């Protein structure tokens, strides 16, 4: 009933990571939507300053609705706060909690045959600090904030001066969220390292341990570097903000340029911390669909391995434009490059899997294929941003925003979604409808293609990043890029009605194994769902 | 004088390039264009074979090979050698950009919530420069006919709402432009798209990039560094005219 919350049994934790990072995205993606209605055409329409004279429900409600531009005063403060918001809740309370809190802790014990984590109730811990980050996120958005009213917009990175200078409290909220989240994080990443280093099962030896499990164990490292160098970064703005320090203040002979290096620091990583899960899942499901085992495993092993120490050395590429040197930026441009090769290893042998295999194109394998050609695109995209010198063009445009998209929302969500359906059976012992699956698979497809694909023109043409208005050539794209996140949005109402309708009235599964024998990791040696208590 | 730095509608380019600095992004990013559309097509083609040919109803048994050493190996060392072309033509355009000429002209630029301001330091000139359609000119950052009106006396468009500004940045062409950049308040970024050209406007801090104008014209920038509520508000309008003009336009502002 409500013990589902004090439940310290990985399995558990697990899927309220999972649903948790669920209603939290669907609030993100809700965000996405009324942020492309805006976009949808030049001229503000629906975030119109005369709406902050009605009720907080009235206003909200009005603001749904478009007016006409004589009628419409732009509010680009409310623009600020929900393109914050959407990014803060993305990558802190969505993602990671999903792949790594949610799939990670379900499946990393089972993968490896340890019974539970090595500290449970440490994990019980881990997710009530996400739920309390998540919380102090979505109140933020109601505190006193910047320009007399509700809300911090100050974008996801929280850049000094502005973040520091920004009135009202609702940063400090803002602040107070990230470090639970960075919390939640480490506890994680102390238990996923210690569970995998331990507690494995007599003859699980380094070297037999499934990809998805070595996918976490790796990420796992990350965040433990990643993490408390964010912690400290953030923690100079909360004293800049509150306890007179001058760490990021000229006048007191501060910088804003080593929050920078600081904040990227994390920033880098925290994208390999997103992505290596996502990785981890591909090639369980690729094996499994291909009917074959996975080409190079060692390679696989150490590529991630190579991802996710190149990722700590190349975080200036994120700040070519902000007063570089040319020998950084010259080497910042070098390092991001090999980063090319062990990722172009992984997607070769993920090919090189379905060669020769006998391939079923069932939904899991779809989000999986998906993934291989839609990540390529969003990484190659990634290559040409680490060009310093057309960098110079793209930074700050619509450019940035498609690369990260193809790689985030075509990329680590096509492994989220992968994960689920591969997985969904094992969890709650129904199975989805597989029509409803493919029907989802392609709707996401094409609309996730419509919506990001066109920013890549936007960027081209020179539209900046976070903007409530635009100049009105810039139309033509945005039109399409909005159509697509409505049908994206479309997508996922109907996911979530595919995920109701499995769990309420999804056929029974029978088989411990309801895949075949190339799903051949100890999960599928268990029943479905597993036994309360497992190995 | 013809309006040239601008998006066009339907866009999916580049905008026109008016110095050589542009035109050498624009030859680079072409070039990796068509090895990324190569790489990503060749991947693509890969999958949808592989997809046809190894599907479960054309081949009934799986093969169990894991390794393929000189395939392993080939796809090792070509993505490297993909790269270190790339950086072979790329570190040179950027050195390009990045070493500063000597200036025949230099113009220190900072930037304020919300607004940019300009100070030719050999000309002792210095103005602001506010959006047609912000607080500063009567309006509040929409289009209006007092906006359409403005935006045709100053010699725009309605078309060119959000970009054009009440003053200019002006500059002879074929002569090289040093711009120093700063921030008064926040973090802003001056850029113009044209030029091939963009810097941080950091509080503390002044940086410089360069550029040299090909041809007269008008060319825009929009802030590109997000710096609280006016951000979208804050564009950048420069103006490249004959060496005859620039010189008018400076004694213009002289004051005797
Ligand atoms: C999952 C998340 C994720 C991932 C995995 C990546 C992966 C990569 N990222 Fe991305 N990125 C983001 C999320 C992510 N990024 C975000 C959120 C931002 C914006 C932050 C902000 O400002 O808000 C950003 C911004 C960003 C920038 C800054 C742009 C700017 O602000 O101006 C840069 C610059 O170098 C960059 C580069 C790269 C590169 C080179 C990779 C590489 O890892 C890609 C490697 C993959 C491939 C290259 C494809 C597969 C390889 C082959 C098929 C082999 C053959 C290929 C070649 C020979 C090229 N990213
Ligand atoms: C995981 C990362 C992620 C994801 C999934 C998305 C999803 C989307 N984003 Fe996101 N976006 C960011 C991260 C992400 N975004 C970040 C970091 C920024 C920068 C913020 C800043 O500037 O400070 C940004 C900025 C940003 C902008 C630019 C704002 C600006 O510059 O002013 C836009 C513009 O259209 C946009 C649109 C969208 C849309 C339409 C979607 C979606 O509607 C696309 C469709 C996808 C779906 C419908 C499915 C989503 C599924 C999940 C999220 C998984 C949920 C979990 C489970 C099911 C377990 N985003
Ligand atoms: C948008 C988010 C998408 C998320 C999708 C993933 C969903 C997975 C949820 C599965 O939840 C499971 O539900 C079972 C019920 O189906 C539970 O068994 C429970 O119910 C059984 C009866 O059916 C009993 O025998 C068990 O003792 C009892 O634990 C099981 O423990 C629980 O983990
Ligand atoms: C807010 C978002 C809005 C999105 C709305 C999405 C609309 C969904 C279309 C409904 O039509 C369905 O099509 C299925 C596929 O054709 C049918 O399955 C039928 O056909 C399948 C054959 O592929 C079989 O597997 C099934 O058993 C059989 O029920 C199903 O009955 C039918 O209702
Ligand atoms: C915004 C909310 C969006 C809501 C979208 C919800 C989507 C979920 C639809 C599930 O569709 C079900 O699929 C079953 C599996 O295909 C069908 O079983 C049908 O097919 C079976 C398999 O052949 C038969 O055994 C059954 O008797 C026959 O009813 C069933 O009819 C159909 O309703
Ligand atoms: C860079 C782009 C990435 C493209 C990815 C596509 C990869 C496809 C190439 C794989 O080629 C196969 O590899 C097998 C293993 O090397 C060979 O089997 C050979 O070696 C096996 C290993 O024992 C034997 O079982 C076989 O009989 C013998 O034919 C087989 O001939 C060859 O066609
Ligand atoms: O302008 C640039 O001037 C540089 C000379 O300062 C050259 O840089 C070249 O010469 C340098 C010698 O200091 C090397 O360090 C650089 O890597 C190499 O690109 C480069 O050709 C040229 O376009
Ligand atoms: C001029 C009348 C056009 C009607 C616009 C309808 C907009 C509906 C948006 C509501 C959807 C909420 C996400
Ligand atoms: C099993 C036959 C159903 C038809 C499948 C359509 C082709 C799927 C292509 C997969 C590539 C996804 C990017
Ligand atoms: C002119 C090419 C159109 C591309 C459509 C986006 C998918
Ligand atoms: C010129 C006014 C255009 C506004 C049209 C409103 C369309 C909104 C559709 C929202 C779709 C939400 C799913
Ligand atoms: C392989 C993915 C790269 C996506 C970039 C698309 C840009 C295409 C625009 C071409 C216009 C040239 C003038
Ligand atoms: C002289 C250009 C060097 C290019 C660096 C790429 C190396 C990555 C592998
Ligand atoms: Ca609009
Ligand atoms: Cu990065
Ligand atoms: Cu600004
Ligand atoms: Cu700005
Ligand atoms: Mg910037
Ligand atoms: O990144």
């Amino acid at each position: 009933f409500t013990r589902w919350f004090m439940s310290t049994n990985h399995k558990d934790i697990g899927v309220l990571y999972l649903f948790t990072g669920g209603l939290v995205g669907l609030i993100s993606v809700a965000f996405t939507v009324y942020m492309r209605m805006e976009l949808m055409a030049p001229g503000v329409q629906f975030m119109c300053a005369e709406h902050l004279e009605s009720g907080l429900v009235k206003g909200f409600f009005q603001s749904l609705w478009p007016s006409a531009v004589e009628n419409c005063t732009p509010n680009g403060h409310l623009w600020n706060v929900m393109i914050t918001g959407h990014g803060i809740l993305m990558m802190f309370f969505v993602v990671i909690p999903a792949l790594f809190g949610g799939f990670g802790n379900y499946f990393m014990p089972l993968h490896i045959g340890a019974p539970d984590m090595a500290f449970p109730r440490m994990n019980n811990l881990s997710y009530w600090l996400y739920v309390a980050g998540t919380s102090l996120a979505v109140a933020s958005l109601f505190a006193p904030g910047g320009n007399g009213q509700l809300g911090s917009g100050i974008g996801w990175v929280l850049y000094p001066p502005l973040s520091t200078s920004e009135s009202g409290y609702s940063t400090d909220l803002a602040i107070f969220a990230v470090h639970l989240s960075g919390a939640s994080s480490i506890l994680g990443a102390i238990n996923m390292i210690t569970t995998f280093l331990n507690m494995r099962a007599p003859g699980m030896t380094m070297h037999k341990v499934p990809l998805f499990a070595w996918s976490i164990f790796v990420t796992a490292w990350l965040i433990l570097l990643a993490l408390p160098v964010l912690a400290g970064a953030i923690t100079m703005l909360l004293t800049d903000r509150n306890f007179g320090t001058t760490f990021f203040q000229p006048s007191g002979g501060g910088d804003p340029v080593l929050y920078q290096h600081i904040l990227w620091f994390f920033g880098h990583p925290e994208v390999y911390i997103i992505v290596l899960p996502a990785f981890g899942i591909v090639s369980h499901v690729i094996a499994t669909f291909a009917k074959k085992p996975i080409f190079g495993y060692l390679p696989m092993v150490y590529a991630m391995v190579a991802i996710g120490v190149l990722g700590f050395v190349v975080w200036a590429h994120h700040m070519y434009t902000a007063g570089l040197s040319l020998t950084q930026q010259s080497y910042f441009m070098m390092a991001t490059m090999v980063i090319a090769v062990p990722t172009g290893i992984k997607i070769f042998s993920w090919i090189a899997t379905m060669w020769g295999g006998s391939i079923e194109l069932k939904t899991p394998m779809l989000w999986a294929l998906g993934f291989l050609f839609l990540f390529t695109v969003g990484g190659v995209t990634g290559i040409v941003l680490s060009q310093a010198s057309v960098d110079r063009y793209y930074h700050d445009t619509y450019y940035v925003v498609a690369h990260f998209h193809y790689v985030m929302s075509l990329g680590a969500v096509f492994g989220i979604f992968a994960g689920i359906y591969f997985w969904i059976g094992k969890m709650s012992g129904r199975q989805y409808p597989e029509w409803a699956g493919k029907l989802h698979f392609w709707m996401m497809f094409v609309g996730a293609n419509l919506t990001f694909f066109p920013q890549h023109f936007l960027g081209r043409q020179g539209m900046p990043r976070r903007y409530i208005d635009y100049p009105e050539a810039f139309a033509t794209w945005n039109f399409v890029s909005s159509l697509g996140a409505f049908l994206s949005f479309a997508s996922f109402l109907f996911f979530l009605g595919v995920i109701f309708y499995t769990l309420t009235r999804g056929a029974r599964v029978t088989a411990n194994n309801y895949w075949n024998e190339h799903a051949d990791t100890l999960e599928w040696t268990l029943t479905s769902p597993p036994p309360e208590h497992t190995f | 004088l013809e309006i040239i730095g601008r998006p066009q509608p339907g866009g999916t380019g580049f905008q026109p390039s008016a110095s050589p600095v542009a035109t050498q992004i624009h030859w680079l990013d072409g070039f990796i264009l068509v090895i990324i559309a190569a790489i990503t097509i060749f991947v693509t083609l890969l999958i949808l074979y592989a997809v046809w040919r190894f599907h479960e109803k054309r081949n009934k048994v799986p093969a169990r090979f894991t390794h393929n050493s000189p395939l392993e190996i080939a796809w090792t060392i070509v993505p490297i050698v993909i790269l270190v072309a790339i950086g072979a033509f790329s570190l040179p355009v950027l050195f390009n950009q990045q070493e500063i000429p000597e200036a025949d002209v230099t113009v220190k630029v900072t930037g304020y919530q919300w607004y940019w301001g300009y100070e030719y330091p050999d000309e002792e000139i210095s103005f602001e420069s506010y959006m047609i359609g912000s607080p500063a000119t009567g309006g509040d950052n929409r289009m209006s006919p007092e906006v359409e009106q403005q935006l045709i006396e100053a010699g725009y468009s309605r078309d060119e709402f959000l970009l054009a500004t009440d003053t200019a940045m002006v500059v002879p062409v074929n002569k090289t432009v040093v711009v120093q950049v700063t921030g008064a308040d926040v973090i802003h970024s001056w850029t113009v798209p044209a030029f091939g050209v963009k810097q941080d406007a950091v509080p503390g801090r002044l940086a410089q990039l360069w550029f040299r104008a090909e041809r007269e014209g008008i060319f825009f920038g929009q802030c590109s560094e997000l710096c609280g509520i006016s951000h979208a508000y804050m564009p950048i309008t420069v103006k490249v005219v004959s060496e005859e003009a620039y010189a008018a336009w400076l004694e213009q502002h002289h004051h005797h």
